[PDB]
């Protein structure tokens, strides 16, 4: 069996850098480059302008949209934990767009 | 954009 | 003298991670968080969809817009080397926006 | 967007 998981947008993955992360880039990109864009999650909701609270009960369930980073997802050990809700993914993207200007 | 950065400044 | 350089958008900085980088985030953000968004530069132009060739003659003068990353600019030693042209900065941002979707 | 990803696919 040769096929293996490749992150897709909206995936919540366990990764060694920025442990939970939300994938923003699409499968077509992630499958060809070995990289994906992702946003790290942390524990505490603070009302920080760039945070997005994720539904569910996970320990690290606040995404920090401003700390987006390209990561080499194979080398960092990306394992899929689940997904975020579409509305959460869209709020993350909107906040990054504001930062990029 | 303008609303967002107003809120950012206010937060900090 | 207490004031020190804080990156601003369009700055080309020498940084220890992703050596030359283009700053995308604005001073108001960079000055409060200790972080900025930046894109790494590399040597070779390949026609890669996410590359943006920078004017000038520097060794690492091709920005890889898809490898944007939040960096802790003080800890990575950000020193200003110069600037990129406005049109180059706008092409980088547009390409990141496509990746974010 | 559509043009861009067409070009990306073609490149690879
Ligand atoms: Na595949
Ligand atoms: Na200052």
């Amino acid at each position: 069996m040769v096929s293996r998981y490749v992150p897709d947008m909206g995936d919540l993955i366990w990764v060694d850098f920025d442990r939970p992360a939300v994938v923003l880039s699409p499968f077509m990109y992630n499958n060809k480059t070995g990289m994906c864009l992702c946003v790290p999650c942390t524990t505490q909701s603070k009302g920080y302008p760039f945070e997005v609270v994720l539904s569910g009960q996970e320990r690290d369930g606040v995404a920090l949209a401003d700390q987006v980073k390209s990561i080499a997802w194979r080398a960092r050990g990306a394992t899929k934990k689940g997904t975020v809700a579409p509305e959460e993914l869209q709020l993350i993207k909107a906040k990054i767009n504001v930062l990029i200007g | 954009s303008h609303l967002f950065w107003a809120q950012f400044d206010e937060y900090f």
